[PDB]
């Protein structure tokens, strides 16, 4: 557990519809939602592989006995019930563990996205605490495109952000 | 008496391989074959007990 999905980000965005994890900006040019497509694509590939691996791992009639073969009939019944119990247990356990692993995977993705944006903005922005940063400089759509790509220019706004800080 | 009969009939079967012969000798009490079944084997069949209709 990484404390992001139900942690410092306390709610999901129905507005976000282009991806699983993403970003919301509020410039002077307008508001918007925009998903992180690289993270979403990687997550989709990994989870598809997970489902396929669960599927690929899994892949009769009865016998009749007369009244003088009760021992062999009981042996057959024991074999059938034992295998049934083992396979039921395996299926339940696999689903239960895989679900937690998936949820933790999503939590890790969200937290890593937050970490990546933070290590890029540094002191030019302020952590509000709910999941967002308030920039100390007035930078436009090109700014948030750069932040999303990962090509933010800290020296470019370092001086401008210092007076407002 | 079951089915209004006091005597009995025991039923026997055998499998004769290709090139092999079967021989019946008697002085009484034999219910002889009339029809025999040439049989071919392939896996994937079975016997199920069901009251479900066939469509």
């Amino acid at each position: 557990l990484f404390g992001a999905i139900a942690g410092f980000i306390e709610g999901g965005w129905t507005g976000m519809v282009d991806g699983w994890y993403g970003y919301h900006h509020q410039n002077e040019q307008g508001s918007g939602y925009a998903a992180d497509l690289k993270s979403t694509q990687n997550a989709i590939d990994k989870i598809t592989n997970k489902v396929n691996s669960v599927i690929e791992k899994m892949n009769a009639v009865g016998k009749e006995f007369n009244h003088l073969e009760k021992r062999i009939e009981n042996l057959n019944k024991k074999v059938d019930d034992g295998f049934l119990d083992i396979w039921t247990y395996n299926a339940e356990l696999l689903v239960l563990l895989e679900n937690e692993r998936t949820l933790d995977y999503h939590d890790s993705n969200v937290k890593n996205l937050y970490e990546k944006v933070r290590n890029q903005l540094k002191n030019n922005a302020k952590e509000i605490g709910n999941g967002c940063f308030e920039f100390y400089h007035k930078c436009d759509n090109t700014c948030m495109e750069s932040v999303k790509n990962g090509t933010y220019d800290y020296p470019k706004y370092s001086e401008e952000a210092k007076l407002n800080r | 008496k079951v089915r209004d009969q006091e005597g009995r009939m025991n039923y026997y079967w055998t499998l004769v391989e290709p090139g092999d012969k079967i021989t019946f000798e008697a002085t009484g009490n034999l219910v002889v074959p009339r029809y025999a079944f040439t049989m071919e084997r392939d896996a994937g069949s079975g016997i199920i007990i069901s009251d479900t209709p066939v469509h």
